[PDB]
């Protein structure tokens, strides 16, 4: 199907302990395999997954210098938006930036992004036209000028077309055994009284892969919204992740409820409910 | 201007008593991104933890994993204890082996 | 393969 690369950057100040720190990790769809990060005994862009490893010292050199480079820009960005904010240089800030391309299940550029914020508010964003830019306030707006004038968009534009789609399309070749395999998730309900008259039913989902999910429950076929408890989805540490719904029921109306799961890897949606022994 | 981490303490796997697993705690939701995150087994530091490389959603809040191997038995208990700029305290969370 | 970063 679809796939995504993504690189995640953090540059945070922290005045009275030195310059400011700056991290990048880069994605493909939910499977990190780079990280860089400044305060490292020698920082260099590292491997973070198994298909990587084969790309060659220029790569790895090449990446390296320019997250240097990259977090050099930051610790300059960093100076201006205290400028651009009247801010004083003895608090801590954050710049963050996520950047990259989606392919469709064709394999073509189906879009690019690349936002900015600072101190976890929207600051600047390309829009996807990869041409020009929605600014969040009035400093952003003085960066959109300079960009424009610059004519950032068309340099960006050039990444995100070309050597960002080129590269994922050689990782998603290179990981083909686990990039270009879902796992579907494997379920279950379990049932828990609360009290004499209340049960907690919950749907759970493990194992899977990608990310992305729908668990819902329904009461005699109706979406029970507003009543589930819904946790963020969750890594396991082995590439996969975990998610569980819940609802309260009463108790003798448990077989009211199903539970409805739908996931890239199974060919159609999943319907349980809860199966006393 | 902060954000408050949500807090999960897991198994990499259903937890069976005696049989190897990694315990999980997940942190999401968080911003700044400095934070403090301890495992705790009977109330004591576990030594050997390692996590995930900082991250972030959609929404600018960070996420980390910090997770240890370990093998659970009936009686200990294990936690997650967590400080962070908007926490006036550490919360300490309970690992529950049904959530 | 990363992109390039450019002062704001």
């Amino acid at each position: 199907g679809s796939h995504s690369m993504r690189y995640f950057y953090t540059a945070m100040s922290r005045p009275g302990r030195g310059e400011p720190r700056f991290i990048a990790v880069g994605y493909v769809d939910d499977t990190q395999f780079v990280r860089f990060d400044s305060d490292a005994a020698s920082p260099r862009t590292e491997p973070r997954a198994p298909w990587i490893e084969q790309e060659g010292p220029e790569y790895w050199d090449g990446e390296t210098r320019n997250m240097k480079a990259s977090a050099q820009t930051y610790r300059e960005n960093l100076r201006i938006a205290l400028r651009y904010y009247n801010q004083s240089e003895a608090g801590s800030h954050i710049i963050q930036r996520m950047y990259g391309c989606d392919l469709g299940p064709d394999g073509r550029l189906l879009r690019g992004h690349d936002q900015s914020a600072y101190d976890g508010k929207d600051y600047i964003a390309l829009n996807e036209d990869l041409s020009s830019w929605t600014a969040a306030d009035t400093a952003a707006q003085i960066t959109q000028r300079k960009w424009e004038a610059a004519r950032v968009a068309e340099q960006l534009r050039a990444y995100l077309e070309g050597l960002c789609v080129e590269w994922l399309r050689r990782y998603l070749e290179n990981g083909k055994e686990t990039l270009q395999r879902a796992d579907p998730p494997k379920t279950h309900v379990t049932h828990h009284p609360v009290s004499d008259h209340e049960a907690t039913l919950r749907c759970w989902a493990l194992g899977f892969y990608p990310a992305e999910i729908t668990l819902t429950w329904q009461r005699d076929g109706e979406d029970q919204t507003q009543d589930t408890e819904l946790v963020e989805t969750r890594p396991a540490g082995d590439r996969t992740f975990q998610k569980w719904a819940a609802v309260v029921v009463p108790s003798g109306e448990e077989q009211r409820y199903t539970c409805h799961v739908q996931h890239e890897g199974l060919p159609k949606p999943l319907t349980l409910r809860w199966e006393p022994s | 201007i902060q954000r408050t981490p949500k807090i999960q303490v897991y198994s990499r796997h259903p937890a069976e008593n005696g049989k190897s697993n990694f315990l999980n705690c997940y942190v999401s939701g968080f911003h700044p991104s400095d934070i403090e995150v301890d495992l705790l087994k009977n109330g004591e530091r576990i030594e050997k933890v390692e996590h995930s490389d900082l991250s972030f959603s959609k929404d600018w809040s960070f996420y980390l994993l910090y997770y240890t191997e370990f093998t659970p038995t009936e009686k200990d208990e294990y936690a997650c204890r967590v400080n962070h700029v908007t926490l006036s305290q550490p919360k300490i969370v309970k690992w529950d082996r049904d959530m | 393969k990363a992109g390039q970063v450019v002062t704001i």
